[PDB]
């Protein structure tokens, strides 16, 4: 037998690598918003007053000492911070004449994928039983399994960036 | 919940229409590039042997396919 399907993550032959990451970086940003947006009322500041995967991991947010915020406020601030990167044409050029900055992968793509993965961590560790009662585990796993294969294809996330789901992500590759 | 059930239904059918269009491009991109290489090879060893014009028409196609990929993330 052979290897995978959504191995569409492979870079098309003869094309820019920064673009193939930037388009997928925007795409996973949309997919994650659809996942969390459907359980938007199962994750409230009363349910998750602290942005956490399992009680060992906690993600703070800086507005500059980073403070502890609830899960919906951390995601709301994360997505508003991602749109500041996309609207910045010096980073995500919307005109076909514009180009990417130096180190666009290490300075833009990887920092965004590090933060966006943390929404996957919160959904699995604190809302999987509620996702299970919505026929969304199929959509959640597919969107997450595609996220890891794309990050593994281009070495975008270190094992330390897979914090709580590092054991779960070992049943791939 | 009548307010969550509407968002869960549209969330599932989004990824369907999304991943279906995703594979629609990735297999059409590979089938368009397949005909460009086959056209570059079948004109490689005719006369002219234009090692630049075939190398330039190859870049012209990649740039023309590059702008297609960029517009896939710039939704109005
Ligand atoms: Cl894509
Ligand atoms: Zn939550």
């Amino acid at each position: 037998s052979e290897g995978v399907l959504n191995q569409a993550v492979k870079l098309p032959r003869g094309e820019d690598e920064n673009e193939w990451l930037a388009v997928h970086c925007v795409d996973f940003y949309n997919q994650i918003n659809m996942l969390y947006g459907s359980i938007t009322e199962f994750c409230s500041p009363q349910t998750c007053p602290r942005m956490i995967a399992t009680n060992e991991y906690e993600y703070l947010w800086a507005f500059q000492p980073p403070v502890s915020v609830s899960a919906p406020k951390y995601v709301e601030c994360l997505m508003r911070w991602c749109q500041d990167q996309f609207d910045d044409e010096s980073l995500f050029p919307s005109k076909v004449t514009g180009t990417f900055p130096e180190g666009f992968i290490q300075r833009v793509i990887q920092p965004i994928l590090r933060r966006l993965f943390r929404v996957y961590a919160h959904i699995y560790c604190h809302h999987f039983n509620e996702i299970l009662e919505l026929n969304l585990q199929t959509v959640l796993n597919t969107s997450f399994r595609h996220f890891c294969l794309f990050a593994q294809e281009f070495e975008l996330l270190r094992p330390a960036d897979f914090g709580p789901l590092l054991e779960l992500v070992m049943e791939l590759r | 919940s009548n307010k969550t059930q509407r968002v869960v239904s549209v969330c599932k059918m989004y990824f369907l229409e999304h991943y279906c269009d995703m594979f629609d491009y990735v297999i059409s991109r590979r089938q368009r590039t397949k005909q460009v290489l086959e056209y570059l090879q079948q004109q490689s060893q005719l006369p002219n042997s234009d090692q630049i014009k075939l190398n330039e028409e190859w870049s012209s196609y990649l740039q023309r396919e590059h702008q297609v990929l960029r517009k896939r993330r710039l939704k109005p």
